[PDB]
């Protein structure tokens, strides 16, 4: 749950995709 | 049931024998219980010369110390029972020799066969008091600086006899005789009807 | 005007700075250390709360005993205790330093860390659960709201 | 079978790309990435009070003595949960009550001895003695937290809703 | 009115001095996936002021160790920070000075004492190795330091720091002289004690002049070192980063100081939380073996640079 | 009386490796565009 | 006196409690004479007074990072005496939690080793993945750590209905977590200088001062107990030991990264074959009879009564066992009588013989050398001073 | 070689007993007799 | 989160 | 009512002596509630300080040894049940400087006699009241007379109460002693008559606590007035220099009229914050040590007084400086005796 462009930041910033494995564990 | 394998038992077997002739000055029994494991019990003097075998011989290289023990059955004339427990990174087996020392009769040091004996057999000292002859540095390890008394002898309480409070008086922390609020419940457990030996 | 509100505001003001920031100087001794770590980890943060991640023994305003407090260790905890600012508290963690625990008849270990230092909340547990340090941390907070300092002055 | 976790020409391509690494700080930049990666991400942290970090039917917290529903208290006095305690922290003595039944006259779990093993709780045959969910008992002094019989009973009764849910979930697994 | 030109440029400094300590402990933070301090005040603002006064209330314990020595340092760590920006030519400057970065250079350098001052002070053997060694490194970096400036004045064309604004009235001394920034920019987390470079405060390593040091003498050099945090971050905001001047409007020159010195003070909270510290022998060996050649030789293209490029600046 | 074991047919496969990224401007570019920048600034 | 200098027993920098009584000509260290006991307990005394079931919460305590792996060394101890194994699924069990506990233990070393180094921001990233780990542990034992899940006999309770979902979850993403620590540590152009070239151990040292762990590993002599001396099933699946060479605290390091790495191929194999079952033995001699077992069946009754009164009395005879644990070779000696409680129980923890080699690690080195060299041996002050 | 000694192996010097439990501790000697319940 | 009912 | 004494003698034993104990946070206090909690005692600890001053008492009483209650001496009730179930009560309440609430009267004789009336409506066996040596009720301090006052009244409300009656006190935290060495922020330091003529017999603080611990155990006192005193007597000129001796710090001894000074004493007596001189000090300071010819106190109850010089260098330790701080009593100079 955070912006396309906030998150690209993230993925930017850090070389791989969290979003994939994310922090906030989920249902 | 364990999943042994009589494979081991017997190999083990073998080199008790094979150092049980290597040095037959030494070696008071050798025996490889179940379990797989060999045990070479070896008369005190022999600590030097069947660890330097061990750590040095071919058909037996045991490099490292995997343990320095010492149990103590009162009963026992030779109050002590210093265990050794040693690996063999090349054969992949272990062996452990065991001596026996009384309270004040002294068993050589193998800081020199082995360097990891340095530690452990100050902390021998500290909790049974059998004494190493020439330790480089031999120092209570584990107890207080100002300790008396070996811990882990059976004949020494648990709870000890000294215990530390600070007294505001002398502002100080200071020791008095151990006065505990709940004696340490010794609830009797052994069953008066034993299990007849497989 | 009355001075005795005058005085309970400023006591409160005093007791809000001191409550919202508490720098604790933790010890680490044994495992209850590792339950403390956590705390400050990410799941429950401490700083949140004002509670820094770490301080010295001076810049420290409580001490949390985690652990075992053996009797080589018991002159040193009073000393670091000894060496704290004048406004101070002990957080005794783990039922090692509660009172004994597993370890209470043993020869070597004080029956409790309040043998040592005067301790203002115990919190229960062998490893106590990091959320209830953090409960007792915020008990700290509210043992602290309730003092009154200035107004016993005013009043003596 | 091993691994080598470190076992290891020189061409302009290959040093100019080495000196650069070191003149510009290259992969230093590379770690800030890393960081700045995250600020973008949302924090795990739980409002502590509002919000509570999860424990399942199993968590042993603090020690409760149940009652059976027609309101007997469950413990039979067979002290054994004394017996197997590894602290030494449960204190048990018992006589006859008038009814001729048998019941414990003083139960006392000292919690600062207690190492929450929770091996009461197995233990227990009629389970009397369990691990009460609570972990939030923290007490501004010391004899606060000695439990005797009342103080436990008290903890059972307030308890026992979730006690009894929670022996529910698990009972099956035990 | 100058009086009040004197509270301006200094309370406005100390409640943002303040506020820095917060945005450290949220950045640092959400960095490290935690939410930081939010609960006391709203969003953490009041956190600051909290430990403020539970600083000043705690005992100012006085060891069993000098007593001037003691309370002369912490004095002079706020005295120097707080004056080295009276000078600084934010839009224009409170105290304009011809030779002005002198005045900073030479600034800085007093606080070096205030480190000795404290360590020699303690009388306990963490704080006077931590001292010295502390000193060592702070004058190890004053030496590259004060280089790095010496090449940036011959291309400016005089001491002053007002100067440059009309010296950047174009482009950035970044584009220029950029080997130079990144060698101030490090310099400067060395010489506030930062992270990369900040075995000083090493807890690890001598957990160190402020171990005896609390309450209120900690909170003054506390309130030094972050007051320098942000000065340092403002002169590579003026010198390096040049923000847009504009004769008729003020202001966007300040707007965009406050822009980028809030940015490069982000950037030393990014780092510290980034980095492992570097080791006592290997922050010396950097300023020695890596940067001192390369300073000294830098520092020779730009008195090369100016004479057959015709550049020669003008002076005043 | 279920039992919690793997699903059926297993689970999905995990990554055991560094997934490190060899990401960079190679290093004659990357000095290019900075001695550019200065020779720029310097005219 | 060379300016001695007690590295403290309160310092951040020192694990736990530990008084280094450091003697150094300025900056440089010219001998380290570590001192232990500030955690001295009895655990090995206190143990004699305990019957065995009572004295596994102690294993727990020993090396508290490592909750379990340190049980199923007296576990396993515990059912050689007996002749006993547990069943096929508690063995899968116990490397299922022997395994996520090495990861527990290597974000323990590595992310602490920085703290010290000075990075901190690694082990708040790798602390919310503890955290997840440890609700395993809870909603497995009950415990967040110190559990008493893995008994003398098998675990104690089944896995709740859905754990191993999620440890699949988790399984599946904490690679990319380490991978992250890893751009930030691994290559960090500073990371390597405080690591790189400090505390070399030679491989001939490292065996003759008794090592055995990573730190001989690192040096490049190729011994994983698991894999020289199989135990429980960690003989049915397949890892690779993470060998090393120029061993230095950067290159154990990176060993220890590997075993997280390898770890979880061993955790997923775990939950892609672990077999239906029981997870405890079925001889109520050993094991404790199931509830409705006890609360139906008179022998049942008997069984539960006398092992929780009184206890396994195992045969008496004397074993040396030794696992893997993440520090490294874990063992315990145990001599038994014929008698429930047992009669000696020395636990060999690596970490007495690793801080012995403090000495002869860090010589002629600096301050912060030391801090490093502390940090490469996890020394967990509960295990050395037992 | 070996000395001669003819003093009755005392090492309460060495156990590090308190004085007031070694003169006033009388221990007996006596094999345990059997609950008549079992 | 011990029950996930109300 | 009675609790008989089971134990070996230390802590966790028990004594049988419930003793409310009033003014417990002072530095007598400090030390009375140290044997008691040693002893084994029951003690009840009346406080009205703030709860983390209170903390210092809690480490030396044993597990529910130590009891604390809130109480305001203006409210009567609070006397009444702090008293409610101790058998001995014990009153150390006194002060130096007259605060705003609270004159010489109350803290000696208006409170002090409260308390006692209620002992005895609750029954308590015996109390012990403290009053300063040499207190005569036409003694010039306000202090030393008002406290004379008191140990009279007390009489009548209890009967054959103890009256132990120290000197100045000499102990670590003591005034006697640390006020004299702290002259040394003083440049000067003021001696009336150039301290003569004031000789001063100082009792160690334990000693004194000891005492009174034993009386609460003896059935030999009662109505008993005794006189801990001290095992040597000294002029204030010795007392004063050898303080600066160990304390290693400068001696300028100066004559300045008591009567310019009990002014002195009236300026720092005005600052608000716990005057640190009172003229009444000032005084009291002067007033000359009174011979010994009463019941006696230390010896006569058991113990046997300690010289100052033994413990004097523990008490002005924390006075010395950065190497002084290293120097020890025996390579020292001691100082005469004079006994006059
Ligand atoms: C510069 C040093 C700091 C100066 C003060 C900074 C602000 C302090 C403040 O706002 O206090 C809030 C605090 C707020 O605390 P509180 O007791 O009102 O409660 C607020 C809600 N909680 C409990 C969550 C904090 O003020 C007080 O403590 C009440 C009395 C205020 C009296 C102020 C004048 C004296
Ligand atoms: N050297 C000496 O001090 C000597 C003392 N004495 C007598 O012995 C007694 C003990 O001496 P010392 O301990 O030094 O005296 P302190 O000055 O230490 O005071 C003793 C206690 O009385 C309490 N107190 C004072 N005023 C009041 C009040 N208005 N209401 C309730 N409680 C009060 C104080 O508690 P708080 O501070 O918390 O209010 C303090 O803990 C004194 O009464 C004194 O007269 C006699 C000879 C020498
Ligand atoms: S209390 Fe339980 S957890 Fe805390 S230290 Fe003692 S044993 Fe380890
Ligand atoms: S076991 Fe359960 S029932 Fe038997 S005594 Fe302990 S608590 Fe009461």
């Amino acid at each position: 749950s955070a912006t396309r462009v906030i998150q690209k930041l993230r993925n930017w910033a850090s070389g791989q995709d969290l979003q994939a494995k994310l922090q906030l564990r989920y249902q | 049931v364990r999943p042994r394998s009589d494979v081991t038992h017997k190999q083990l077997s073998a080199f008790g024998e094979y150092v049980a002739e290597i040095l037959p000055k030494y070696v008071q029994q050798v025996q490889v219980s179940c379990l797989d494991e060999l045990e070479i019990c070896i008369h005190p003097d022999g600590v030097i010369p069947t660890l330097t075998f061990l750590r040095d011989h071919t058909n037996a290289q045991f490099k490292s110390l995997a343990d320095l023990t010492a149990v103590d059955v009162p009963t026992r004339q030779n109050r002590f029972e210093i265990v050794y427990n040693l690996l063999s990174l090349r054969f992949n087996s272990r062996i452990r020799v065991k001596t026996y020392a009384d309270e004040l009769t002294p068993i050589d040091s193998i800081v020199s066969v082995h360097i990891a004996a340095n530690w452990y057999e100050r902390e021998v000292w500290d909790m049974f008091g059998v004494f190493f002859f020439n330790h480089p540095d031999l120092r209570r390890i584990l107890t207080d600086y100002g300790f008396e008394g070996h811990p882990f002898r059976k004949d020494f309480p648990l709870t000890g006899y000294v215990e530390l409070r600070y007294d505001d008086e002398v502002k100080r922390v200071v020791a008095e005789p151990v006065e505990l609020a709940q004696e340490f419940r010794k609830f009797d457990l052994n069953s008066p009807w034993e299990a007849f030996p497989a | 005007s009355r001075a005795e509100y005058v005085v309970t505001k400023l006591d409160d003001l005093i007791n809000w700075a001191r409550r919202s920031s508490l720098w604790p100087m933790t010890f680490g001794l044994a495992c209850c250390a590792v339950e403390m770590m956590h705390m400050a980890a990410p799941r429950y943060d401490m700083d949140r709360f004002g509670v820094v991640f770490r301080a010295s023994p001076r810049q420290a305003d409580v001490m949390i005993v985690a652990g075992t407090l053996t009797n080589k260790m018991a002159p040193a905890l009073r000393k670091v205790y000894d060496q704290m600012p004048e406004p101070r508290y002990v957080v005794s963690m783990g039922s090692c330093a509660n009172g004994g625990g597993y370890y209470h008849y043993s020869y070597s270990v004080v029956r409790g860390c309040d043998r040592i230092v005067p301790v203002d909340i115990y919190v229960p547990g062998c490893p106590p659960t990091a959320e209830a340090l953090l409960y007792g941390i915020l008990q700290l907070q509210r043992k602290i709201k309730r003092e009154q300092k200035l107004k016993i002055w005013y009043r003596r | 079978t091993y691994k080598y976790v470190n076992k290891k020409e020189v061409d302009m391509k290959s040093a100019t790309d080495n000196a650069a690494r070191i003149l510009m700080w290259t992969e230093l930049i590379r770690g800030l990435g890393m960081t700045l990666s995250y600020l973008f991400r949302e924090p795990a942290t739980i409002n502590y009070p509002f919000e509570k970090g999860p424990l399942s039917p199993r968590f042993r917290g603090e020690h409760a003595l149940r009652r059976y529903p027609s309101g007997e208290e469950r413990c039979i006095a067979c002290k054994l949960c004394e017996a197997i305690c590894p602290a030494q922290a449960i204190t048990i003595e018992a006589e006859p009550r008038a009814d001729g039944s048998r019941r414990t006259t003083r139960y006392d779990i000292d919690m600062t001895k207690c190492i929450y093993c929770g091996f009461c709780q197995e233990a227990c045959p009629v389970d009397a003695i369990v691990e009460g969910p609570n972990f939030e008992f923290s007490t501004e002094t010391h004899e606060e937290l000695l439990y005797n019989k009342e103080k436990l009973l008290n903890n059972g009764d307030k308890w026992e809703a979730e006690i009894a849910a929670n022996i529910q979930a698990d009972y099956l697994y035990r | 009115m100058f009086f009040i030109n004197i509270l301006t440029l200094l309370v406005p400094i100390l409640i943002a001095m303040a506020f820095l300590t917060l945005v450290e402990r949220k950045i640092l933070g959400y960095m490290q996936l935690r939410k930081g301090p939010n609960i006391v005040g709203p969003y953490g603002i009041l956190q600051p002021f909290a430990d403020a006064m539970k600083l000043f209330m705690k005992e100012p314990m006085r060891p069993l160790t000098s007593m001037s020595l003691f309370i002369i340092a912490p004095t002079l760590s706020l005295t120097l920070a707080l004056s080295l920006w009276v000078p600084l030519p934010m839009p224009h400057p409170l105290i304009n000075l011809n030779l002005g970065i002198l005045f900073i250079l030479a600034t800085s350098s007093l606080s070096v004492y205030s480190i000795l001052w404290s360590g020699w002070a303690s009388n306990s053997k963490y704080s006077l190795f931590g001292a010295l060694r502390a000193v060592a490194q702070t004058i190890s970096y004053e030496v590259t330091m004060a280089i790095i400036l010496l090449s940036v004045l011959l291309m400016n064309g005089s001491y002053s720091l007002q100067t440059l604004i009309t010296t950047q009235e174009h482009m950035w001394l970044l584009l220029p002289a950029w080997p130079m920034a990144m060698m101030w920019f490090i310099s400067t987390l060395a010489e506030t004690n930062r992270a990369p470079f900040d075995l000083t405060e090493g807890e690890s390593e001598l957990v160190g002049f402020n171990v005896e040091y609390a309450a209120g003498p900690f909170a003054l050099f506390f309130m030094a070192e972050y007051t320098n945090i942000i000065l340092m971050n403002a002169l590579t905001t003026i010198i390096f980063l040049g923000p847009l001047y504009y004769i008729n409007l003020p202001e966007l020159y300040s707007t965009n100081f406050m822009m980028e010195a809030l940015l490069l003070s982000s950037t030393f909270l990014w780092i510290r939380a980034s980095y492992p510290r570097f080791r006592y022998d290997q922050l010396m060996h950097l300023l020695w073996k890596n940067f001192l050649p390369l300073t000294l030789a830098l520092c020779m293209w730009h008195i090369s640079l100016p004479i057959f490029t015709a550049g020669v600046p003008p002076y005043m | 009386v279920k039992q919690d074991m793997p699903p059926p047919g297993g689970y999905g496969p995990i990554d055991y490796k560094r997934n490190l990224p060899r990401r960079g401007l190679s290093g004659y570019s990357m000095f290019a565009v900075g001695i550019g920048a200065l020779i720029f600034g310097y005219w | 006196t060379n300016m001695t200098l007690n590295f403290g027993p309160q310092h951040p920098a020192a694990h736990g409690v530990l008084r280094l009584v450091l003697e150094l000509s300025g900056e440089m260290v010219r001998k380290c004479d570590p001192h232990i006991g500030l955690l001295h307990r009895g655990t090995e005394k206190l143990i004699e007074y305990k019957t065995y079931l009572q004295a596994l919460p102690y294993f727990d305590r020993l090396d508290y990072v490592s909750m379990m792996c340190n049980e199923q060394a007296y576990s396993i101890a515990v059912e050689k005496l007996l002749n006993i194994q547990p069943p096929p699924r508690a063995q899968w069990i116990r490397v299922l939690f022997g395994e996520i506990t090495r990861i527990l233990n290597h974000i323990m070393a590595v992310t602490t080793h920085a703290l010290d180094i000075g990075a901190m921001t690694p082990f708040f990233w790798m602390f919310e993945e503890r955290e997840k780990m440890f609700e395993f542990y809870e909603r497995v034992s009950g415990a967040r750590m110190h559990a008493a899940y893995i008994r003398p006999g098998g675990v104690h309770q089944d896995l709740p209905l859905g754990l191993l979902d999620d440890i699949y979850e988790f399984s599946k993403n904490f690679s990319l977590r380490i991978d992250e620590v890893e751009e930030m540590l691994t290559n960090n152009r500073i990371w390597r200088n405080r690591t790189v070239d400090i505390g070399v151990v030679t491989a001939e040292d490292a065996l003759n001062y008794g090592f055995s762990g990573v730190m001989l590993r690192g040096s490049g002599i190729q011994w994983d107990l698991r894999k020289t001396q199989p135990y429980d099933v960690y003989d049915q699946v397949e890892f690779d030991v993470p060998i090393g060479s120029r061993g230095d605290c950067y290159d154990r390091y990176l060993c220890r990264v590997e075993e997280m790495r390898q770890s979880l191929r061993i955790i997923e194999q775990c939950l892609n074959k672990m077999p239906p079952g029981e997870i405890k033995v079925d001889d109520a001699k050993v094991s404790p009879p199931k509830r409705a077992e006890m609360k139906t069946s008179m022998e049942s009754l008997i069984h539960h009564f006398k092992l929780y009164t009184e206890g396994y009395q195992v045969p008496p005879g004397a074993t040396y066992t030794a696992i893997e644990a993440p520090k490294g070779e874990f063992g315990v000696y145990l001599v038994s009588d014929g008698s429930s409680r047992p009669y000696r129980c020395k636990i060999k923890a690596p970490g007495f013989a690793h801080l012995a080699g403090l000495d002869k690690m860090s010589k002629g080195h600096m301050l912060a050398d030391v801090v490093a060299i502390i940090g490469t041996q996890d020394i967990v002050f509960g295990e050395i001073d037992r | 070689q070996l000395i001669t000694v003819d003093e009755k192996l005392d090492i309460t010097t060495l156990t590090g007993v308190p004085e007031e439990h070694i003169k006033t501790r009388k221990v007996r000697i006596f094999v345990p007799a059997r609950n008549n319940m079992q | 989160c011990m029950t996930d009912d109300p | 009512h009675a609790v008989i004494p089971h134990g070996k003698g230390g802590r966790s034993s028990v004594s049988g002596v419930v003793a409310t104990v009033f003014g417990a946070t002072g530095f007598l206090g400090r030390y009375v509630v140290n044997h008691l909690g040693r002893m084994g005692s029951q003690v009840i600890i009346p406080y009205r300080c703030d709860v983390y001053d209170i903390m210092h008492l809690r480490l030396m009483g044993d597990l529910g040894q130590l009891t604390f209650l809130e109480w305001d001496a203006r409210d009567k009730d609070s006397i009444r049940k702090a008293v409610q179930h101790s058998n001995v009560v014990i009153n150390l309440i006194g002060r130096e400087w007259e605060t705003r609430n609270f004159d010489f009267e109350d803290v000696f004789v208006n409170i002090p006699r409260a308390i006692a009336q209620a002992s005895k409506e609750a029954g308590v066996e015996r109390f012990i009241h403290v009053s300063h040596l040499n207190a005569s009720m036409k003694s010039s301090s306000k202090s030393l007379r008002s406290k004379a006052v008191g140990e009279k009244e007390v009489r009548s409300v209890f009967p054959e109460a103890i009256i132990i009656r120290p000197s100045d006190i000499f102990g670590r935290e003591d005034r006697f002693l640390n006020h004299f060495a702290n002259y040394r922020w003083f440049l000067a330091v003021p001696l009336v008559s150039l301290g003569f003529k004031t000789v001063k017999q100082p009792v160690y603080v334990a000693d004194v606590s000891k005492g009174i611990v034993n009386a609460t155990k003896d059935p030999d006192a009662v109505g008993k007035t005794f006189a801990f005193t001290g095992p040597n007597r000294y002029l204030l000129f010795h007392l004063v220099k050898y303080i600066f001796g160990m304390t290693h710090r400068t001696f300028i001894p100066y004559p300045l009229p008591l009567f310019v000074y009990s002014w002195i004493g009236k300026l720092f007596g005005l600052s608000p914050f716990e005057p640190w001189t009172t003229k009444d000090k000032v005084e009291r300071i002067h007033i000359s040590d009174v011979m010994p010819t009463d019941l006696p106190g230390l010896e006569d109850l058991g113990v046997q007084p300690t010289p100052l010089e033994l413990k004097s260098i523990e008490v002005l330790r924390r006075h010395r400086t950065y190497r002084w701080l290293s120097s020890e009593i025996e390579e020292t100079k001691p100082a005469k005796t004079v006994n006059y």
